[PDB]
């Protein structure tokens, strides 16, 4: 299930994220059978173009924002893996809405979308909130 | 309580506008030619690229405003630049000719011009073959001939080694960008998919340079489909995909002569020779009920607004330039133009079944039979500057080229509701490429996602 | 607070960490109105000049840089947040001093200047005092 | 226990040396021309940049030392670079010329020489207004005019269509670079501040090129400042900033001709046509009360090492370039060279109020009325070289600039102690650049911390 | 050590991997002493030659490597530091073997080398069996 | 249990192929020449690498298969190709000239043709001086004397502002690819190795061109050590490596003349001016005794499948190329060539003790005293093109020279199991380049270990 698996789904979206993570980033191998050195297999020229060198060019733009994925990652201390709360609550900007519905009939993309400004609205909040306000887990005792 | 909850590796599609990569499989690079028109040290296709069709999904596209067509033709043009840059000049090449009309219309005739050496002083005279199309009859002073293409920019040889024949082409999406493509086929351009297939790396196609016709394309299955960027607006071409396939036969039976003279210090132009025996004209010839088959299935397809089930008419292009009146594509480096005078003359209006031909009983004159043509020189995406020369292929040229799509378009130049006349466009050229990319639509994949949980 | 909130103070300056960091990290919103492809408003010709390719470039390096921060933090094991300590003493190099008033009037410039090749001579240690010669935590029992 | 500790996102502050990068508003892009002399695809600047004003903080500043200026500059020359790589070139155009003085010293005689053609041999004749400066007489052979900077180096265009107006521009610091910038009035080049409010993007400048003055600039307020790179130096050029700014009017009432003649395959030059009507000179109407208030507010501030409080004395250059010994700049790609004879002929020595006017009993000719001059070439910081053709303007120049600043040289060739001598200098032109550079200071942020805790 | 402490060992080699990972990774303090500006001393040409362009380019392709390494570092959760156990048994495709003595006398590189297409085979396992099949610690009572 | 468990920061060594850095001491950067043939802005060697030596460990080498010579040689082509450029052309210094053979065989005729100047019309004569080498005398017209490097391609100067002296160059390693170097005497190109020594950045190098032996380089120490990359394959080179090393005296007596004469807009072609004094040629004078011992050395080192332990004969290149018939390299700029013909007549076959000679009792005519020669222009890697023109030294040419290698080509036209003949080879430049790579070998580093652990 590299983008399938769910439709309109929260939870079973929410399950098969490592597989959709795994099947999106495997194009490391496709680069690996490049077999594109010089030439096919007996003659050749150059050729290298504007449509290659930017091949590798788009390659580096998607690589770098996959880096940028994981320096926000770090700022939010978030990158121990998918699974990743947040210090900071659903603001009632997004509209009243069931959230066990907002999963089963949002297919992720409902809820985000009107929560959409809502969705980054509740982002900023995390890094001095889950990191400034950065308080530790529960509170009992033994 | 919604706490807000983030979540990686979510599944998430989005419109993604980026750049695609080439890719060429095994066969590519064992086809063993440094470059016959299109490969290149480009990233081979993977042995099994993952295509996860997504089903209980949904995706709307819009091949028209599908970005992938800008990138292919920018790429192409880049390629097709930096192949150009190893070939011989013909700058000296351009020099005038004196052609005697030898074979009498038939644009054969022997032209023998002078053709430089390596040292400044030492030139020496040539003759090669010259069609009527390389050069011109000047009637201001009526001297001798001019080639057009000289007289307007810089010649220049077209790598006569790398051979114009179309080879698979694989498009691969950077990572983390998908192309989601629909598995539906009545499915338009501008229109939702629930048969969405992500994949990573696009289906390999065969992009063969063609005007107002498809040659080895992706074929359009289950039934006819007649799509146009706009049917109210005539000059919007018509594209239409056919369901099955015809068998061209734009093979020219004369031989052809290479006269491999060195030019330069390295440099030499393949002038064509004479030819041995008599010199005929290219033919073709192509069946019959199929095509009558297909014609009546479009004419069924036709039927949009047809005032009571019977409105359907083809005419020939008025005129125009050669490559938008006519069919021209590349076959062995030589640019085949098989002309499509046979199509226009016909009408399924009332009766598709009056127009059909029984197989069994096939007329004389059923297989069609008309004249095909050629070419040296050509200007790619209508691009008017510095030329090239197309080499000879010293052999009888055997064209195979088979049919799945058409263009046309509707004539505004006539009634709007008395009957509908559809002609050949060859304007827009890429429809052509774009007749394929109604599926594909580049997709971004983004992991992040906010939900309020428990 | 991008860089006030601590004229000198150790512990002050230590609590304002995450705005600075906030306010300094956002320079990606400036790059995202660029409105800056090919003309603003009606005509325009490249002009991509040495200038340009160059903000880019300094771009590029600054990135550069954080990205080393990045893979320090992975190699001492301290990319959890801003809250990590080290298994490694301040050597009696630096000079005699107390620490709370290291804090409170070395406004965190005055203790690293005059610990500075302290400092330093103190950083090297972390990767095989931290991480070669790593222990867990406290030795307690229940 | 000094348990040694480290931490991330520290407050800390270092001497940046790194590139800055470019901002242009909104309002810039919507000035909608292709490039007014300044805009590029650069980044605008953003709708709300932060300017954190750090109070109980200290930081020394250079503007001298400061590198801003270096980048700015080289900046500014690649990007006129490659504005000019698009202009037509003017080569042929340098063909001598035989200029007529009808207008009879003022420098308007109509020129009329050979420009030639798109084809090699077919060139006809055209003639253009042309002043003293683009050509001279020649007294070896005395035959006619030549283009001074035609008998030295390469001639082009000047991309007329290119205005050299000033626009808005921002410069911003990369990601942990920040600019600190001192929000003192007095606060001079190589000096610490208080007011320091760090500035990821500094506040957007208006750089007119100019000599031995300032047109629409940063106004430093609440004092008259006079500071030096060096004032016992009598070389150093002696930086003023006035409190307040004076009303130029450097307009020319006569119009201008444009003559769009093409010259090349697409290329044209715009002659400077004939003039409607009496062709008079450009003048320059200036005012009186407020200049006075000023130049007994920096003769009061001049007053460094004034013997008993009167030494302050003024002169004119005794000479040297046209650029350094007068008051140049654009507007409205014309090249305005308002003089400056009016100033150096005034002491404020003793008094500063026998020298004072009063606006109620202004004299008859206290309005100062100087004649101001124009150019149509141009050699950016002084680089002898391929020169450039401003086209005209094609109607009456109105420049309308003000005043902020001051550059002085104290004169070196008099008595040490007996009387301070100041003379326009403009030698430096990054003295104008650093005018408003000695509050910035590109500040580096490092969030690595170590420090014993407990 | 940078690389020898292990001539045949698993164990030593593992104990000595922090001090082949420091000495490895010192060649910043070699591109430091650069000194290389425009000259050594008194005069100096460009000279800036596709073998130093590529110096430069050797650089970053090595470092875009540690990147690499640094992204699978977060893929399978396994940044925290060299100590990082796996969810995923050793398939009984290697050959049997004693494990001590594949430690004592494979040096890493006899057990990985007849492991190498096991060992590999092991390796894509891990990000959706340890993240994707993702448990915690042990399930013990207090 | 194996648990399967993951490790990082692993000691792993890989084979690596990858580029290598430019190191040049801090003595480098302090040589203050621009450029002494060698240094760049590159980085300098850090003030204490580390070369861990790794004991208990083994790897494989093979220096031939080794990846290093290969860039290294191109990284050569690119610093001498972009060294070249900032050189003055001296393609108008092509012109014919007129020798005189004033010095009567001793190649030193003043030669005085034509040198252009800045104007276009303006043209003086000159005179310098040339050898025999820099022009032939024609013989198809016999009118005067052509350069060959001027009839064949461009000609250029050589920056005689560069002096061609060799300078100690470091090669690093990037960040995780590491240079195992054997630290073994005996170790021969493709072998394996227990004195690993993990380098980061290689050892100090020599790199002076030189052909058929070597020049200030690495010495092989406690034995001579004769390798071949095929030592059956007669037209395989036999390199060597002597124990000890030899005092060259490549001397020339005679000063240099310099005439710095400015030809273009800034460029000065350095003629060789008159040599004051007597003219004689260059000599060398070589030790005898050390020369003996080594000879004795290689021979008994030669007898690898000699039949009873005397076969050892060596004879001179049969003839072909001059840089491949004898012994070039440069000193001072001057492309020294002095000639080897006294080390082909000598042989140690039965005895090494019958030809070896006794310092004490040397005898009178034992120091090599053999004729030295020069040169001006080079084409290195043996590459056909835009030549260079080696300026004067201006001043008696002192080159000292040491000993440390050669390289040998066994007799393949003559017996196979006769008598083993050796002969100078120097067709291979890259067998000089790689007699010190066969301990080096780039060597990847892997963290990633997998483990069954419990
Ligand atoms: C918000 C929303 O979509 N609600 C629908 C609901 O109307 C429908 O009855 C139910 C059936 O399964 O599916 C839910 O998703
Ligand atoms: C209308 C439509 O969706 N048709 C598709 C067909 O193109 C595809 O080949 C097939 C594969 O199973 O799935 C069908 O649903
Ligand atoms: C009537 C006729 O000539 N038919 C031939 C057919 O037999 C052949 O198989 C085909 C190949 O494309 O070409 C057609 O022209
Ligand atoms: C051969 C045949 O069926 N011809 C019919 C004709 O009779 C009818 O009048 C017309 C009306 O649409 O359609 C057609
Ligand atoms: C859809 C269509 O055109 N079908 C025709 C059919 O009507 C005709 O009888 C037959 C004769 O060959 O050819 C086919
Ligand atoms: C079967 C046959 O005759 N083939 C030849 C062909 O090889 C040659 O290239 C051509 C030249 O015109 O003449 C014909
Ligand atoms: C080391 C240092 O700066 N000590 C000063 C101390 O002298 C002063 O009495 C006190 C008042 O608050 O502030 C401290 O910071
Ligand atoms: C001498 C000085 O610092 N003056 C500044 C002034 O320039 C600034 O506009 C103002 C803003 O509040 O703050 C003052 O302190
Ligand atoms: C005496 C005179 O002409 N004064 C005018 C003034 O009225 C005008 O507002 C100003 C515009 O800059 O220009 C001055 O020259
Ligand atoms: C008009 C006036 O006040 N003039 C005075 C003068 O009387 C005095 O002698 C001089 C000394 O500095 O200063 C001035
Ligand atoms: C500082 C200064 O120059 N002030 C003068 C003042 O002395 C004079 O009385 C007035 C008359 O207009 O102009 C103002
Ligand atoms: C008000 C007026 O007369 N304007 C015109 C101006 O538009 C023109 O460009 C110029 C030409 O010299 O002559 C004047
Ligand atoms: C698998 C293997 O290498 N086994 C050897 C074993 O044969 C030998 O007896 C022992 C002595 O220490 O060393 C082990 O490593
Ligand atoms: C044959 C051999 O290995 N010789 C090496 C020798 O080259 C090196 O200088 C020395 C350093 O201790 O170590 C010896 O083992
Ligand atoms: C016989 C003779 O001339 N011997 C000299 C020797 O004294 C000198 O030290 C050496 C320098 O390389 O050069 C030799 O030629
Ligand atoms: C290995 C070798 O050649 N040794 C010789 C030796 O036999 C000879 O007696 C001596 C005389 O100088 O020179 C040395
Ligand atoms: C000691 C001596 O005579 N030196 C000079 C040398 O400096 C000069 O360069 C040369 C010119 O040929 O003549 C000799």
């Amino acid at each position: 299930g590299f983008l399938g698996a769910a439709g309109s789904t929260m939870g079973a979206a929410s399950m098969t994220l490592t597989v959709q993570a795994r099947q999106l980033l495997s194009g490391i191998v496709q680069q690996q059978n490049n077999l594109l050195r010089a030439i096919e297999a007996q003659q050749h020229l150059l050729q290298l173009t504007v449509w290659g060198i930017r091949q590798l060019q788009a390659r580096v733009l998607a690589v770098e924002r996959y880096l940028r994925d994981q320096q926000l990652l770090g700022i939010w201390g978030c990158s121990g893996k998918l699974i990743c709360t947040t210090a900071v609550p659903w603001n009632a900007s997004w509209s009243n809405k069931s959230l066990e519905q907002i999963w089963n009939n949002m297919t992720w993309m409902e809820w985000d979308r009107e929560i959409n400004n809502y969705t980054s609205l509740i982002h900023s909040l995390i890094e001095e909130a889950q990191n400034q306000q950065e308080k530790n887990e529960q509170e009992l005792l033994e | 309580k919604l706490w807000v909850t983030v979540y990686y590796g979510v599944p998430v599609w989005k419109e993604a506008t980026t750049t695609l990569f080439c890719a060429s499989d095994a066969k590519a690079y064992d086809t063993e030619v440094h470059n016959v028109w299109a490969t290149h040290a480009c990233v081979p296709t993977d042995p099994n690229p993952q295509e996860v069709v997504l089903e209980n999904v949904t995706e709307n596209f819009n091949m028209w405003k599908n970005n992938m067509v800008e990138q292919m033709h920018e790429d192409i043009i880049s390629l097709w630049d930096q192949s150009l840059k190893p070939c011989v000049k013909l700058t000296p090449l351009c020099v005038t000719l004196n052609c005697t009309d030898l074979r009498n219309r038939g644009e054969i005739k022997n032209c023998s011009f002078n053709i430089t050496t390596s040292i400044r002083d030492k030139v020496k005279k040539d003759y090669a073959l010259f069609y009527r199309l390389d050069v011109v009859p000047i009637d201001n002073d009526n001297t001798s001939y001019r080639l057009i293409n000289c007289n307007t920019s810089t010649i220049t040889q077209a790598c006569p080694k790398v051979s114009f024949e179309p080879i698979p082409i694989h498009y691969c999406t950077p990572a983390g960008f998908a192309i989601l493509k629909c598995k539906d086929k009545k499915f338009n351009g501008t229109g939702p998919c629930k048969n969405v297939s992500t994949v990573q790396c696009t289906h390999g196609i065969r992009p063969v340079v063609s005007t107002q016709l498809l040659l080895n394309g992706s074929l359009a299955e289950e039934e006819v489909v007649i799509r146009s960027s706009n049917f109210t607006d005539n000059a919007k071409n018509i594209i239409v995909q056919l369901k099955e396939s015809v068998e061209i036969n734009c093979t020219r039976p004369n031989n052809n002569t290479r006269k491999s003279i060195h030019i330069g210090p390295g440099r030499a132009f393949y002038t064509t020779g004479e030819i041995i025996g008599d010199i005929r004209q290219a033919h073709c010839n192509i069946s019959r009920t199929k095509w009558n088959n297909t014609l009546n299935q479009i004419a069924t397809k036709l039927k949009e607004q047809f005032g009571n089930n019977k409105t359907i008419v083809f005419n020939q292009s008025s005129g125009g330039d050669p490559e938008i009146v006519m069919h021209s594509f590349n076959c062995g480096g030589e640019f085949f133009y098989c002309n499509s005078t046979q199509l226009f003359n016909s009408t399924w209006n009332f009766n598709g079944t009056w127009n059909l031909t029984q197989s069994n009983g096939t007329e004389g004159n059923d297989t069609i039979t008309l004249p095909c043509r050629i070419k040296q020189i050509i200007n790619m995406w209508q691009e008017v500057g510095k030329a090239m020369y197309a080499p000879p292929i010293r052999g009888q040229i055997r064209c195979s080229s088979n049919i799945t799509g058409l263009i046309l378009t509707r004539d505004g130049g006539t009634n709007s509701s008395g009957s509908e006349i559809f002609r050949p466009g060859g304007g827009d050229m890429r429809d052509n490429w774009r007749s394929e990319l109604y599926k594909y639509k580049v997709v971004k994949i983004e992991p992040l996602g906010v939900a309020p949980t428990k």
